[PDB]
């Protein structure tokens, strides 16, 4: 899982 | 940052937040290491997208004015050629941001110092991962930046199957893994701060953690291996 936030996948 | 301290202000100052615009302001989405008055390294996947980005360095606390601060937009994006979007565990997660303008240096904003190409750092060796990632499993960003004792965990214990197995490359670098202390989401992208010969140097990029969550015992939090591309980052920016 990557740390971006609030997700990968979901800025 | 799991388990972290606040930072003292002046202790990180090549910290950068790099934020996207959101709604009708800016969002803290990752860290970032500025490496020269104008480039600020970090994560390919934090800026993979189509997202519009600022670079915020002197940056201390997200939700005040710290009197530090200086905004600066991002002009031009270079992800590594390999970073493949579909598979973060293939490694090549790095990325360098050409900012609008050049910041001016001062203590709350420093160059990061980079190790030299190819050092790989002996097991259990003092590192810190600093952000302002959240501070718990699925819970919220750190107001403050934040800081965390995270010693590295070499190749051969991160790559055995009781920690990250095949997951791991050693383009990477693991730390941390005490069950405690770890990044967490929002720290993508940032420093990890290696003391060695007596200078802190920006040994990883921070790249990602077990889907079981950020503070994992035997998961350490894993980063890109800096030291595996300077000669890919100085490329970069003698070309740009």
């Amino acid at each position: 899982t990557t740390l971006k936030f609030p997700s990968d996948w979901d800025d | 940052v799991v388990g972290g301290t606040e930072a003292q202000r002046n202790s990180w100052p090549s910290q950068i937040s790099l934020q996207y615009r959101s709604g009708s302001s800016w969002a803290h989405t990752c860290g970032g290491t500025l490496i020269r008055q104008n480039w600020v390294m970090t994560a390919a996947h934090c800026v993979d997208r189509e997202l519009t980005f600022r670079v915020v360095v002197g940056e201390h606390n997200l939700n005040q004015n710290d009197g530090t601060e200086q905004y600066v937009g991002v002009q031009k994006i270079v992800v590594h050629p390999y970073w493949n979007t579909d598979d973060v565990a293939a490694g090549y997660d790095i990325a360098l941001l050409r900012l609008a303008q050049s910041v001016t240096l001062n203590s709350y904003v420093q160059l990061g110092v980079l190790p030299r190409a190819g050092t790989i750092l002996a097991n259990n060796s003092p590192c810190y991962i600093t952000g302002w990632g959240l501070t718990r499993t699925n819970g919220q960003l750190a107001q403050t930046l934040q800081q965390a004792y995270l010693p590295t965990v070499d190749y051969a214990i991160c790559s055995s199957s009781s920690y990250w197995g095949s997951t791991v490359k050693n383009s990477m670098v693991c730390a941390g893994g005490d069950g405690v202390r770890s990044g967490c989401q929002g720290d993508s992208g940032g420093p990890l701060h290696c003391l060695v010969n007596g200078q802190y140097a920006v040994h990883g990029v921070t790249s990602f953690v077990s889907r079981l969550g950020c503070n994992v015992t035997r998961k350490p939090t894993v980063f890109t291996r800096v030291s595996a591309y300077i000669s890919w980052i100085n490329n970069v920016i003698a070309s740009n």
